[PDB]
């Protein structure tokens, strides 16, 4: 349970850190130790930093992790929700009242900026799909962020080819393309092609002894 | 001569070889640029002889003119690994110049070597060299960008008049090579290309030209495999 | 494997007066399994010539397969599924390249036992890469050459 | 074989701290575990393997 | 009459020649798509109905004269075609 | 092709310095 | 009784020979007439898969409807005999000896569906022609007619391939001075298959055009099936597009011409002082 405290937080390592406070957690329950409530709280707070909020709402049932469940349960349960969703405003709204709770630990501290980078991105693909031409202003209106923000990261996922587009910053409009012509036959090919130039290189040495 | 004559089909590596350099240079002077390249590259694989040594220093100095004029402008590389870099080195210069498509270093280049060109057999061709080189940079004008001023283009292929780049500009565009339009009013050039190779009926003639190269490489591959068991066969095996 | 008996005693046969009955005959002789059925036959009549009375109205019969070869030669299935071909066989060809490079460069052995190990000349890369250049072409070939013939013919 | 044992140890720490190369740290916890099963060895007076 | 050579045709005569509105005629022309008496779309972007495919009404003496002109020159088209796939590829046809 | 290494060092550095007094 | 039972319809290569035979074996009773016989084979199986064929009397009408003949009594003998050694084949049905499929064949078929437990009706046009197959499956299906009376007798089509025994396929190539005719196979094949195909093709285009001139002229019916077929080629306007090719069969023959030269080398002295010791063997032989 100490040994996940320092993984997840610092070296970023959500899943090393997970099964550290799940080995805890069942060993906790035997005797029935209040540190049990703990250790399940923070295999939620793992969870939702890789930005699977499914698991997190799954894994809390009013059945045997109900006993194990607390305060900041419940804050998770929600924010994890609202994540799910794809809608920021509810996350932030959500974020005010719980935030003493999360200061405590240092794990959620550096864990909420990454997820918070990640609800961008979500909510941004989201509006993006059936739009094309779309203003800025429309998708910053979607978003309920700063424009600037938006702009900027709009930029990283046309980089990242999330969607891939052109944002025009001379007109205040986004450029969409959408659903890609890309086809599998055509890449595959490339792989086999550069392989048999190396064995037309080979074939030649061995071809002077002939001559 | 040529027209009257007939070369048998089974004549040996070496006459093959000489008959198709020597045909080469006569089909490059008629403006057939295209079938004189390749005689001359496939004459130098055909027969390494003795004979072929002499001979070789003028192919490849005669074959650079050749592929200037076809519409190829051919990379450095090719020039060092014959070993000859230095025979074709006044050569490599001239190669320079066209890949910039600058038409001012071209013709101080040419002159001072052009003395040494006469004797290869490039005299009547050198001429021609000189439109090449506004050519690639009329290619490169019209595809890089879609409006540029005229005035811009004048000033950097060094032509004489910014009257002079619509007059060229409007002739290449009738050959079809540049595939751009030139609005002589307006004072720029209008790129009407983009720059493709999947959206017309073009893959399939993109897929035609790769295949056509390999029907021939097919053939002799296969054939060449029989032929000495051929032998073989006639010597009373199976 | 058909034979034709008689059926005559084995004396006949011990005597030797058996081949004097026969004539008229060819005969012939075949083991589907062993000593044991030459002994069988010998001591029987052997085998005696079986001709067979057939002519070409009764051999096209049996020539035929399918009149619905006349449907089957224009089809051509979804592009989808042209794809689908094409993709598979570029994916399996990326496979056996790397050996193939020790193949060319190498393959002194001509004895098939050593060449096997030597530059994996058991499951050989050239046998297969050719197998799978020349099922690519062929089927690329029909399924292209009768969509556009379709096209044409039927408007 | 002790010593052998070490960098065997070490691996299983690898793979718990979910790392690909076997650090520092996979080492300092070996060394530990292995003293442990020579205390054994000479407790016992008589070889672990059987 | 015009869907079957070429496939598109225009909406506004249609509406005119119902004598009723735009938005009500579109209606009973989706219902029609719906069942399958008609096949194809109505493209608004342009104000046109494009058909991909129509009924043949049924027992009409001159729809048969129709098709049998149109069927004579496909046949045609058949034996033209013909020739031509064996003539290369003959040494492999054999 | 043409040597644009020996060119685009020299270039980048000093051409630029001047851009950024002439333009943003 | 069932001829709703089969959706396709396979033949051994012995049906199609046995029924040629059957003709003549009669005593040559034909013209006009035609020769029918059992069909002996499965039933209670989706796939109809006729085993065998014996010769039966029959003289038939084609052209009146209100006489034909029909041997009952070989028909019962032969079921009842049938059990003891196969007890699935029974009598499948009948052949009809072409030229194709004809409203004269309802009135023969039912009779032989109260005979025989099953009947079907395969029609093998007439004497050897083509190099494919010459039959077609027909079910008689009960239908409605929403015009005349219900319950009208028909034929309806069901697909028609082929299909044997190991052993039968066998005795076909030893008889026969090849093996089969196209369908698939080579790369030769499948090009005969495309022109195999348009010849094909342009038959059934006839059926319909020569159809169409009757109807309009000669007053056949007006059916909505054969007017829907003709519409649609007209309507689906088909646009001609891009793909399908690749370049790889050249290096695969190169790669393979390297290592065959290396052999040829080792072979070349063999191979050439072998010429000299033929002429000379030939001597020696006749000498000794």
């Amino acid at each position: 349970m100490q040994s996940g405290i320092i993984h997840a937080a610092e070296e970023k390592d959500w899943k090393t850190a997970y099964s550290y406070f799940y080995e805890a957690f069942e060993g906790y329950d035997s005797i029935d130790s209040p540190k049990a409530i703990t250790s399940l709280k923070y295999m939620l707070l793992c969870k939702i930093m890789l930005n699977t909020p499914e698991d997190v709402q799954a894994l809390v049932s009013g059945k045997l992790a109900l006993r194990y469940a607390g305060r900041q349960t419940e804050a998770l349960k929600c924010v994890a929700q609202a994540s799910k969703n794809r809608s920021l405003a509810d996350f932030e709204k959500a974020l005010t009242d719980y935030r003493a709770e999360l200061r405590d630990d240092p794990i959620i501290s550096t864990h909420l900026a990454k997820l918070y980078d990640n609800l961008l991105e979500q909510n941004l693909i989201r509006v993006i799909e059936p739009f094309s031409r779309v203003q800025i202003e429309h998708i910053s209106s979607l978003i309920k962020l700063s424009k600037a923000d938006v702009e900027r990261k709009l930029s990283q996922m046309i980089l990242d080819k999330k969607f891939h587009g052109i944002l025009d910053q001379g007109e205040g409009v986004l450029i969409i393309f959408d659903e890609p012509p890309v086809d599998k036959t055509y890449e595959a090919a490339l792989e086999t092609i550069q392989n048999m130039s190396k064995v037309v290189d080979s074939l030649y040495n061995k071809a002077k002894k002939l001559t | 001569l040529v027209s009257k004559s007939v070369f048998p089909e089974q004549a040996n590596n070496n006459e093959w070889a000489r008959y198709l350099y020597y045909t080469g240079r006569i089909k490059a002077i008629q403006l057939e640029y295209s079938e004189a390249r390749r005689t001359m590259t496939n004459a130098l694989r055909k027969a390494p002889q003795h004979t072929a040594v002499g001979f070789k220093q003028t192919v490849h100095k005669l074959l650079i003119v050749v592929e200037l004029l076809l519409g190829e402008i051919p990379d450095r590389l090719q020039f060092r690994q014959p070993s000859l870099k230095r025979s074709l080195m006044p050569y490599f210069l001239l190669t320079q110049a066209v890949r910039t498509g600058n038409l001012a270093k071209f013709n101080q280049v040419l002159d001072q070597f052009g003395e040494k060109f006469q004797t290869d057999g490039t005299y009547t061709l050198i001429i021609r060299l000189r439109h090449n080189v506004i050519k690639t940079g009329v290619r490169m004008i019209s595809l890089s960008y879609s409006r540029i001023s005229l005035a811009d283009i004048a000033q950097k292929l060094q032509l004489d008049s910014p009257e002079d780049a619509e007059f060229i500009v409007a002739k290449a565009i009738r050959d079809g090579v540049i595939e751009a339009s030139i609005n002589h009013e307006k004072g720029y050039v209008q790129s009407k290309e983009m720059i493709d190779i999947y959206s017309t009926r073009e893959p399939q003639l993109a897929f035609h030209q790769r295949i056509s190269f390999c029907l021939d490489i097919h053939n002799m591959s296969v054939k060449a495999m029989r032929f000495p068991p051929k032998s073989y066969n006639k010597d009373l095996e199976s | 494997v058909i034979d034709a008996f008689r059926l005559i005693n084995a004396n006949m046969m011990v005597l030797g007066h058996e081949p004097r009955q026969t004539t008229s005959n060819l005969g012939h002789l075949n083991k589907p399994s062993i000593q044991a059925l030459i002994h069988g036959l010998n001591r029987h009549y052997y085998s005696i010539t079986i001709n067979y009375r057939k002519n070409e109205l009764e051999q096209k019969m049996l020539l035929n397969l399918h009149k619905k070869s006349w449907m089957e030669g224009l089809t051509l299935q979804d592009y989808s599924e042209h794809c689908k071909h094409n993709e598979s066989v570029v994916k399996e060809m990326l496979e056996l390249a790397k050996n193939y490079n020790k193949a060319v460069e190498e393959e002194d052995k001509m004895t098939p036992e050593q060449l096997a190990i030597k530059n994996v000349g058991k499951q050989d890369p050239k046998r297969h890469l050719e197998e799978h250049v020349d099922v690519l072409m062929t089927s690329n070939i029909v399924q292209c050459l009768a969509a556009m013939l379709d096209t044409v013919v039927f408007k | 074989a002790e010593v052998k044992g070490v960098c065997t140890e070490a691996g299983m720490y690898a793979l718990r701290e979910r790392r690909v190369h076997v650090t520092q740290e996979d080492f300092e916890m070996a060394v530990a575990k292995v003293m442990q099963k020579d205390s054994e060895k000479n407790m016992s007076i008589k070889k672990l393997w059987k | 009459t015009r869907p079957a050579n070429h496939r598109q045709l225009t909406f506004e005569e249609i509406a005119k020649s119902a004598k009723i509105t735009v938005n009500k005629v579109e209606l009973l022309v989706m219902k029609a798509l719906s069942v399958g008496l008609v096949r194809g779309s109505i493209d608004e972007v342009d104000k046109r109905v494009h058909m991909t495919w129509v009924q043949p009404r049924v027992l009409d003496l001159q729809q048969i004269k129709g098709m049998k002109d149109r069927l004579e020159l496909w046949c045609t088209d058949v034996k033209s075609m013909e020739l031509l796939v064996e003539h290369q590829a003959q040494d492999i046809l054999t | 092709n043409v040597e644009d290494d020996f060119s685009n060092q020299l270039r980048a550095e000093l051409e630029k310095h001047g851009y950024k007094m002439e333009t943003s | 009784m069932p001829e709703l039972a089969v959706q396709k319809v396979v033949v051994h290569p012995l049906v199609l020979l046995s029924v040629v035979d059957h003709f003549n074996r009669i005593g040559k009773v034909g013209n006009q007439k035609r020769v029918v016989g059992v069909l002996l084979g499965s039933w209670q199986k989706k796939v109809l898969d006729v085993s065998n064929s014996f010769a039966v009397p029959f003289d038939e009408d084609d052209k009146d409807d209100s006489v034909w003949f029909l041997d009952h009594d070989y028909l019962e003998n032969m079921y009842g005999m049938f059990k003891k050694v196969n007890a699935r084949e029974r009598i499948v049905g009948w052949y009809h000896t072409g030229p194709k499929l004809h409203k004269n064949d309802i009135a023969i078929n039912e009779l032989m569906k109260r005979y025989c437990p099953n009947s079907v009706l395969v029609i093998i046009d007439v004497k050897p022609k083509d190099l494919g197959l010459p039959t077609e499956a027909y079910i008689s299906v009960e239908e409605v007619h929403d015009d005349g009376t219900p319950t009208s007798k028909t034929f309806e089509h069901v697909t028609s391939e082929i299909g044997a025994e190991e052993a039968e396929e066998v005795g076909v190539e030893h008889l026969l001075r090849d093996i089969k005719d196209t369908t698939v196979g080579t790369l030769s094949q499948r090009i005969t298959n495309q022109v195999h195909g348009l010849k094909g093709l342009n038959s059934k285009l006839l059926d319909i055009r020569t159809y169409l001139e009757k109807v309009a002229s000669g007053k056949l019916p007006i059916n909505h099936h054969i007017i829907y077929q003709l519409q649609d080629v007209f309507n689906l306007l088909p646009d001609a597009s891009l793909q399908e090719f690749v370049k790889a069969f050249y290096l695969k023959t190169n790669d393979q011409m390297v290592v065959v030269y290396l052999a040829s080398l080792i072979r070349s002295v063999v191979a050439l002082h072998n010429l000299i010791n033929n002429k000379i063997a030939n001597r020696d032989a006749e000498k000794k």
